[PDB]
């Protein structure tokens, strides 16, 4: 029927667009000041890229991005949204008296029909770890409406990988799974399921934030150029990595974040979800290693992170990594659609052994 | 997933 | 097609049984000591309702209720579970050397085929506010395998409701919707969606615990007797109420909790989720009025809480409340499947 | 040298009498209102048993009991105390102007020399579970100074046993020992010691309080009559028990408490540390079962609790118990000198499944 | 007889090593994440002080520090432990397949016989207030096995002290002693022991944590360098101080904490128990004055904290403090071995 | 709904 | 043992 | 002393 129906189980779509039908979710997204702030600047400050232009807003939700484009002088704006948020955004279009410049089209971008080609596509298709939700494919799919020389806002995406040490996080997994390791839970021996409990917990990417000093080597960046990439490029994403360790210790996994750049004619605006930057609602994503890997400063940690698209609008994660000086290796399989939200609001504590001067001296 | 976009505290 | 697949659209059942497939969710239920310890007490205290009996465990999960029934001396126990948790229950049956007594049967109880009729049914079919998940219908549906003289554990469920006052909770939700009151959010006028935002936020029941001092009237009780009720009885649940106000103040909604009773041959044991009792993973449930009603100590607050079952394994809640002495009326629609979990 | 030196390692004595040398420990004991209140009543209300009598106060500490005897009219009081609390009590004797009626004798009762025989001995030799500290032997040893027909205050002691169900308490043991069940605690596999961790925790009697409804059968009482018992009777204490279960469930151990009676000529006063009575600083003592025992109402739980005196002024506990209808048995070995103080101040919560009427109905 | 058995009376060593024989106490130390994670960081970051080196672990307990040294590439590690914990360290060596590298040697380091000299010593010899247990002397005593160029991990320990103000803590302890002020406790006059009670309660250092806002002056520092200090140096520790008061108020005593530094060949890593840093099982230590001293912002509080070692593997503490501007003096005797653990 | 049984702290 | 008599809260 | 290392909550 449509490209979206082929690659997405109906049940996943239902749950998915039902989520985005709630104004409370839009609200949560709009109240991300970094997110909404950066998108606004990237649009109004590149006003020549919108002034009198034709615009496509893919997955517009409430239409906020389509108003920024209007605020930038766009002539006509086709705002596509599949969730039932489309009708709320039409209301906002009427109430803001923009029915002549912003056209809401209820429906999935892979199925709707636009009356013309656009000069620029705008969207917010980034999920956590960038690739979750598989909306980037819808963003690249939308290029069937983009004229030659048209632009994409965002234009590129940089996903960053880095190995981290966090013993507390790792040990937490066994502390929770060890619930099942008792011979008499109300007179039942649960121990036979302890191993399955561990496995289940390690399959979950961890969504929270952390102090930069848990990282043991500079980041490796894999870049998707939205102006050149095609849908099929994202069904299988292989991210080779060769980290040079700057800190000795136990590598418990790889940390993920991403950035996007709105490369306009006037300036390039960056939206970065890095642990060095103020927190956004994307947080950061860490993938643990079933078995951790000892590494010393000067060793090389090498391997691959392979993401395989599934019919649940997410990715199956496979991470293989070894310390080249020892041959010690570690594998892991995680489901990006079932993360464990760990954030607690507390500022991330610094890893131990990080004071190189007496804390008492300058207290 | 269940919550594609995570809640960010205001 | 089966009784289940008709009243449930696939997309709800997928996400539903996916959730119970995870051991972390079994750990959370099982670690509820009041919940798990009370079932065990109820079953062992009434061991003679199990001793050498045939048992049906509806939605056995990891099988913990089947182990209690075995501990009580049951001759055979068919443990039915439709999530992938059934494979884990098998593993525990083998490792606890009860393969001769507990027979895990994967699938939906509306669809599986039991080998024989049972003397007693056991299950934990209670959702928050009791009726969420629509699993009570699966519980009642299972009575087709029940012998004439057979029993049900739990035997009855008493859902309680009482008006409450909580300005802190009302303003919290109210101000959230007022985000959409802004006339110039990043230059954008959002005010036209104010009414839609308020309807949405107040469509959500609030799940958390509360001090009883906020209840303004004795609770009204509606009892579902699992021995006598049939499936269709629970498609539309009409609960008339008439509260005698004991305190003046703003009525901000109705608070809900429930009890269940295991009416055995030796003693009756209660599992209660009341706000006066230790907390359970069910908490309590409060349905807010978009506009509270003012009542005086001595007035009568009367109305009807109507629960209409839907294809999402939950209920559309309708609460109409009226202060008789002034004619102040409040009509509300809530979606039990989309609660707001407020506890911290 | 002396009976006390033979049965007590010096190191145990040192630590032991150093503890009782602190006024903060006396204070803690004296501020036990039940304890001090009951001892006062038992003495002044049996005034004929003290009026113009000769008294021996064994382990007098601060001398409080010796003042009650003075308040009752005793002619002369020999107050024996081994700890350095003896000198504080002499001060109290001088400051209270009782040097003519109360004589402090620093030293262990097994080694001091009294100038005469006494008509009545008073003491507080009860440890937790009654028998800890092995001071009862010193109390019976002191009868070498008691005339024929003399009295003992306290006169008897009743230790009570009852089986209890407390799944939370039992499971706590494995939750704590499961710390060691992780393959990579900072890169170390600790699991080989998990079993030793469990064992260590089960060897500890639990000192706290509990709700009476955790008990599954009426108590069994073993009585020591201090007027007839001899020292050697307490080196080996065998407590047979045959409990008739009144509640079905998992038996996780046996609960202990005790009572003492001051059988005076005028009245009999009881000091009871039972879970039905206001809390004293003795609390109650529970001994867990390594493996719990399924029992239904109407079954009989039978076995023995055997206490073997050791050279650390305490007892080695051995508990064997079986359900006679099934043959299911359980053993356990605990060290009474190394309890786990569990009390938290919170009122003991009632066991689940104890509501026979709807909590909502009468709320 | 050995260096240990002379400076330690048996009754103290029995109870002392009995305590460390229990796994529950190892669990408590090891679960101190700041403590255990900081040692591991210090050792792995400076792996070249271990790579193919010979190591001595003084009081290895369960052996966790020896495993870190093995993780850092140590050629051989003699792990010395005098409690019964040594048998459990052996078990972990076997189960972690490090029997070729870690050699558990049970006994007191003052008594055992090592087969050879070591390049580096590792240990956790720090008690609360640093000096309790007198284990630093065992650490320094072990240097007889240390090569000329050998290193010590930790290399130095900085004990800090600063005057504090805490009326809530002073009155708490003061009123406790006032129990013995009663003239008629059950008719008995206890007042004659009032002075003895106060001396006893204030002889106890208070172990717990405190907000730094209560410190009235910059901390004074006394450094023990483990590479250069010898055993006897720690028998009598004299710490002169002269505090410049930054705030007016009642000085209720001196607060103590400590840092240690692992001075490796690659980097220096600090383990600090300061009140500004995350809490550790060492907490901080406060010695109260029986009578506080009043000082004005700008006065000088001078005196001497003297620590005399005793046979109970601890120290007799003497703190004399004097407000120079008024001659207000306070003399105090405290027993480090008998602290009051106040944290909750 | 999304999460039929709510997380209960232990 | 270490504390023959247990502390009772006042 | 009685307890050289103090209990630390986790
Ligand atoms: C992360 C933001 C998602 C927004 O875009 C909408 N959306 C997702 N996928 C599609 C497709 N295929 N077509 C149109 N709109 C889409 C989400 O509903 C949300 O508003
Ligand atoms: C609240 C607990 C629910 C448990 O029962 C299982 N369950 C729900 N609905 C069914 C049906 N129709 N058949 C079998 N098992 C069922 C849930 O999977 C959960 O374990
Ligand atoms: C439980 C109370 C003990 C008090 O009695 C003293 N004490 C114990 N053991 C002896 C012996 N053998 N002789 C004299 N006093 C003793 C304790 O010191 C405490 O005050
Ligand atoms: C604070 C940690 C002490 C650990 O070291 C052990 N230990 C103390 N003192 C000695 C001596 N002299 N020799 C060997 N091991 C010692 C303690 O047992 C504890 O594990």
């Amino acid at each position: 029927r449509s490209v979206f129906s082929e690659r997405t189980e109906e049940s996943s779509a239902v749950q998915y667009f039902q989520f985005y039908g709630y104004l409370s979710q839009q609200q949560n997204m709009m109240q991300d000041y970094v997110r909404t702030g950066t998108y606004q600047r990237a649009i109004l400050q590149n006003h020549t890229d919108f002034k009198d232009k034709i615009v496509l807003d893919v997955g517009c939700g409430s239409g906020i991005l389509s108003f920024f484009a209007a605020q930038a002088g766009a002539r006509k704006i086709y705002a596509v949204e599949a969730s039932t948020m489309a009708q709320h955004a039409e209301v906002l279009v009427k109430s803001n008296n923009l029915t002549d410049r912003i056209v809401v089209i209820p429906g999935k971008v892979e199925e709707v029909s636009l009356p013309e080609q656009v000069d620029i596509i705008i969207s917010e298709p980034m999920g956590y770890m960038l690739f979750n939700e598989r909306m980037l494919e819808s963003y690249l799919h939308a290029k069937k409406y983009l004229k030659p020389s048209g632009n994409m806002f965002p234009t590129i995406g940089d996903v960053h990988l880095a190995p981290f040490t966090d013993e507390q996080l790792y040990m937490e997994q066994f502390t929770k799974a060890n619930f099942w390791y008792q011979p008499s839970f109300h007179g039942v021996d649960l121990s036979a399921l302890r191993g399955a409990a561990v496995d289940e917990y390690f399959r979950q990417p961890v969504v929270d934030t952390f102090d930069i000093r848990i990282l043991m080597a500079k980041s490796v960046k894999y870049t998707v150029n939205f102006l050149e990439a095609k849908e099929g490029d994202l069904h299988r994403i292989e991210i080779p990595f060769k980290f040079h360790m700057l800190h000795s210790g136990l590598v418990h996994g790889l940390a993920f974040w991403f950035d996007v750049a709105f490369i306009g004619s006037i300036m390039t605006v960056w939206l970065s979800t890095a642990p060095t930057e103020p927190l956004t609602h994307w947080y950061q994503v860490r993938c643990l290693f079933q078995s951790p890997l000892f590494a010393k400063a000067g060793d090389t940690l090498s391997g691959t992170c392979l993401l395989i698209a599934n019919k649940r609008q997410s990715y199956d994660i496979s991470i293989v990594a070894q310390v080249d000086q020892t041959g010690s290796k570690s594998s892991n399989l995680l489901d990006l659609k079932n993360p464990f939200f760990r954030y607690t609001g507390t500022t991330p504590s610094p890893p131990p052994g990080s004071h190189y001067t007496s804390p008492s001296e300058n207290m | 997933g269940k919550a594609p976009r995570k809640q960010l505290a205001t």
